[PDB]
This record gives structure tokens, C-alpha cells and sequence, in this order.
């Protein structure tokens, strides 16, 4: 029905401040309380959409070429207008994706098209977008190592923390 | 053998929200802040906290029980699973990072009794 779906208090990308995120039939756009550059996406390239809870809840864009955008801070309330947005404006289906929470390290890495994810019986419980990585190792057998730039390339979602990812290794059988 | 972190989203620790390092030893368990997401590892998936300085950088190295850290055997009913084996964070806070590493490897210590 509405023209604009506006939402306050949004965090794009691991942003420090939140902003105004407002929706729209030929995509998507983010502005931040004051400073910094609007960030905008054409509905060309919305190919998917999660959402889940994380440090409030998010809807990950998924593009048609290869990228994640991510947007958290929605309320729990927000998940039947959003569903509702990208149904009848983006063809997609806003999928409730759990994240596992046993806490875990063993399951499956896999490869997808924009982020590799680690599964836990199916379930994901982290993803690491390939646009953050700086390099990729093999660092023995059966050692994978998956490197940032926290500090060429640069890994601005692995910094944006206090606490900065540096690297993560997998072991994973089969490629040695 | 099964151990379980959490059932639910508002188990977590409130200060999870600050995407921090937070050690919940009322469920023995670290909460590790990964691309915007607070990520659950069990003390018992854990096998040594590392704290280490590199200029004004301090540097937290977990790593993991594995496989090799072979044959045999595996108690995970998961032949063919992969592995979190070690991360890596850096951090200013080179006081922080050493009450991190040592509440982990006391945790620890507990686990293996």
C-alpha cells in the first residue's frame, strides 16, 4: 500500500551510528544521523533476504551479483511490514533464518555464493562475506586459513568491533 | 558427551549487544563477536586461551579441540565434519585480553576435572 516504509535506528553494515532506513518499490535506501555518505540499492540487484536476531534483529540483503548487506537494529514488531516490502516489491521472500546457539565447533564450511558459512546440523552460526577477506591459506593438512586486514584490501566489518578479528583456521578433511 | 551454550536468543548476555568478547561462565561458555553477530563456543569445544603484544597491539588466540590438535577416534558421530580450529582478535586493551585468557584456561581447568 504505502509508498515509503520508513524505519528508525538502523545500523548498515556494522555502521557505529544508526540511521534511517527507508524502503520503496525500486529498492533501497540508508541514511546516517549525520555523518557519513547515504548508501543506496537498486531492486535490480535484491536477490534474498534473512532475517534473524543479532546484536536487534537484521535483514541480510543478499544481491544478485555477489554481496551481503546487512541492516539490524529492526524490532521484533518489524518482521510482517518487511515481509510484506520485499514480497510485493522485490519478489523475494524474507526467510527466518535461526542461527545455531549450542555453541559448537564442528559441522560443515561451506562455500556460497557471497559468504562462506560455517553450518552446525544445517543451521549457521557465524558467515564471513568474501568482500571481507584478505587472504586465503592453506596452513597444513587438513588447515585452511582465512585472514583480515583489520588495519591493500581492507576489512571494515572485522574491525568494526573493539575486539577485531584477525583470522580464523578450519580444519577440513578432503583437500589434502 | 552433549553439551548445549544456549536454547534461546535471550539467554545471551546483555552486553553481547556492546559486540564484545564476554565470557558467561554461568553456562561455561565465550561469546565471540563475528561480522556483527555474537557467536557461542562451549568451554569444552576449547583448548587453550593465548595472550600475546605486538607494538601497541594485544592479540587473543582461542584454539580449538580437533582433530590432530587424527586417527583414532572421533566421540562427535561425525566422520567427515569440519572444524573451527583457532581465531585470532586484536585489541589496545592489553589488561582486558590478559583477564581473558586467564578466566578462559581456569574455565578450562574445571572442564578437564
Amino acid at each position: 500500500m504505502a509508498a515509503i516504509e520508513s524505519f528508525d535506528h538502523i545500523y548498515l553494515d556494522l555502521s557505529k551510528e544508526p540511521g534511517k532506513c527507508r524502503f520503496a518499490e525500486n529498492g533501497l535506501g540508508w541514511k546516517p544521523v549525520g555523518g557519513g555518505e547515504t548508501f543506496t540499492l537498486d531492486v535490480s540487484n535484491i536477490g534474498g533476504a534473512q532475517w534473524s536476531r543479532a546484536a536487534g534483529y537484521e535483514v541480510k540483503i543478499l544481491q544478485r551479483t555477489s554481496g551481503v548487506i546487512q541492516l539490524d537494529g529492526f524490532q521484533q514488531e518489524d518482521y510482517e511490514r518487511l515481509a510484506k516490502i520485499f514480497k510485493n516489491w522485490y519478489s523475494t521472500n524474507l526467510e527466518n533464518k535461526e542461527h545455531s546457539l549450542r555453541g559448537w565447533n564442528w559441522g560443515k564450511a561451506e562455500f556460497g555464493k557471497a559468504e562462506l558459512t560455517f553450518n552446525v546440523q544445517n543451521r549457521p552460526a557465524f558467515e564471513i562475506p568474501y568482500s571481507e577477506i584478505a587472504n586465503t591459506n592453506l596452513a597444513g593438512r587438513n588447515e585452511i586459513a582465512v585472514e583480515f586486514a583489520p588495519g591493500q584490501v581492507k576489512s571494515k566489518k572485522a574491525s568494526a568491533s573493539r575486539d577485531q578479528l584477525v583470522e580464523i583456521r578450519f580444519y577440513i578433511p578432503g583437500t589434502t | 558427551k552433549r553439551f548445549e551454550s544456549y536454547k534461546r536468543d535471550n539467554q545471551l548476555p546483555p552486553k553481547v549487544r556492546d559486540m564484545g568478547i564476554v565470557i558467561d561462565q554461568k553456562n561455561n561458555t565465550i561469546v565471540l563477536p563475528i561480522m556483527g553477530r555474537p557467536v557461542p563456543f562451549h568451554i569444552n569445544t576449547i583448548k587453550n586461551a593465548s595472550k600475546s603484544d605486538e607494538g601497541e597491539w594485544s592479540f587473543l588466540r582461542i584454539n580449538f579441540l580437533s582433530p590432530g590438535q587424527r586417527k583414532d577416534d572421533q566421540p562427535f558421530e561425525d566422520a567427515s565434519a569440519h572444524f573451527v580450529r583457532s581465531l585470532t582478535f586484536r585489541s589496545t586493551d592489553g589488561d582486558r585480553y590478559a583477564e581473558i585468557a586467564n578466566q578462559i584456561s581456569n574455565l578450562k581447568r574445571e572442564a578437564v576435572k
